[PDB]
């Protein structure tokens, strides 16, 4: 609504200079705005929006860790009774951190993935779907916690199939997607073996296709796959 | 320390 | 208005876990409805006051010098009009910045100010008034910029010539306010002179008493006489 | 780099 009065191109030159000013509310806002223009988006506007909910829904999610540990420190035996602002104040930032996933959940429903119909565009979305609900399952305790992951894994086997069949084993978004899907098996889903296999097949088959790339995509590839990498050194 | 995501 | 209904000891327990978990925004407005509380601060309370609204200034003044930067880029000889955005992109980030200085330079004058008869209490917050007339001063550029200045300066003198009466050359808060009078000389005031005086008096002054110390009190007081010495060796 | 302030 906010963001209706001013031009597409406006919002999508503002969204880079709140970029650079690390002003990543604004950034969000700026590009939803773009986005309810109702024109599909571009490669590189859809990388502003990933980036700009990716950041402020980053610091929700580490303030939210940053107070639900303090609040299971309160609940150990032993501990002194301080009341119920800890609880309070973690639910305060849980939800505004639902309502971001909401709202970019929302963008996605609403009309960004029914229009996506190039791999790279609609994998890009799916994968963004299910990042969304993995970061409503971290914070799940109730009734809809098993239907959240859920939405998560079929948002991201969805955009696996897509990527396995479209894209190459290198492609940036296909080794992001599988990252995240990895992670999304580790820590969510309970499966550390699935996570691990993902992430270690993803790793191989890049490996595999490199010697097809210029050194610009080949620097590409190789910073996700390290990432890959890092999460393998880690969970084994 | 803290696994990747990106 | 909006912290009204919650306890004045919660609204505190709620700054300290926004610290915690770096939300300085949420800090601020909890310890705004606890100054609302009508109360006087403590110590602690009033380090709390400051360090909420120190962060989330000191983000919106960097966001605004990114700005101000290109901005300044773009009426440069030779580059291209890219029409308004960065402008008004600047006045939203520069509104909300001075609306910031408003709400902190309200709360000073209703009614912390008028009810500190403490040297401790009453420079703190003198120091807070000149400061935020200081970041005011930063983005002034119409007919109330000598006025704004003005205000610093008076707001810091008189903070300057309490703490020389009652605190000891070596106190924090006598020192982290020569610190920024000294800043406020050299980069509002175009008084470098003065500027460099204030600071080496201050530091001179600082060193002698350091006898007098324990060891904590040492470390606290040396900490602040390293930025001092910082300044002076950027200056000089 | 950047002068102090506290
Ligand atoms: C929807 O998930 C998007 C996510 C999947 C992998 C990666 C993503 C986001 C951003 C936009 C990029 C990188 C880096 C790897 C540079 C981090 C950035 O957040 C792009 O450059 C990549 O080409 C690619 C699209
Ligand atoms: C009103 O201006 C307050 C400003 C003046 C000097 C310093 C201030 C703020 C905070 C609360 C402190 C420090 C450090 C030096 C630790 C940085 C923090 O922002 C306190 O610990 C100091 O005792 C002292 C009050
Ligand atoms: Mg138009
Ligand atoms: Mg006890
Ligand atoms: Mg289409
Ligand atoms: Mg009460
Ligand atoms: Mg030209
Ligand atoms: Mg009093």
């Amino acid at each position: 609504g906010a963001m209706g009065s001013m031009e597409r191109a406006s919002l999508i030159q503002k969204a880079k200079l709140a970029e650079q000013a690390e002003r990543y509310e604004d950034m969000a806002a700026f590009m939803k705005g773009a986005v309810e223009k109702g024109e599909e988006l571009s490669n590189e506007e859809r990388n502003l929006l990933s980036v700009a909910y990716k950041n402020v829904v980053g610091g929700q999610r580490a303030a939210w860790r940053v107070l639900s540990s303090i609040e299971q420190k309160s609940n150990e035996e032993g501990s002194e009774e301080k009341g119920p602002e800890v609880r309070e104040y973690r639910e305060k930032v849980e939800t505004e951190l639902q309502g971001v996933c909401d709202t970019v959940l929302g963008l996605l429903d609403s009309h960004l993935i029914k229009e996506a119909g190039d791999a790279e565009s609609r994998v890009f979305y799916l994968k963004m779907k299910g990042d969304y609900y993995r970061y409503l399952a971290e914070v799940a305790t109730g009734d809809d916690k098993k239907r959240i992951i859920d939405s998560a894994r079929s948002a991201y086997q969805e955009a696996m199939d897509i990527s396995k069949k479209e894209m190459p084993p290198t492609h940036p978004i296909r080794l992001g997607l599988a990252l995240n899907f990895s992670v999304f098996h580790y820590e969510i889903a309970n499966s550390p073996e699935e996570a691990i296999s993902l992430a270690k097949t993803t790793f191989d088959e890049a490996m595999a296709d490199l010697h097809t790339l210029s050194e610009d995509s080949y620097k590409d590839s190789t910073l996700i796959m390290q990432l890959l990498r890092d999460n393998l050194t880690l969970w084994t | 320390k803290r696994r990747k995501s990106v």
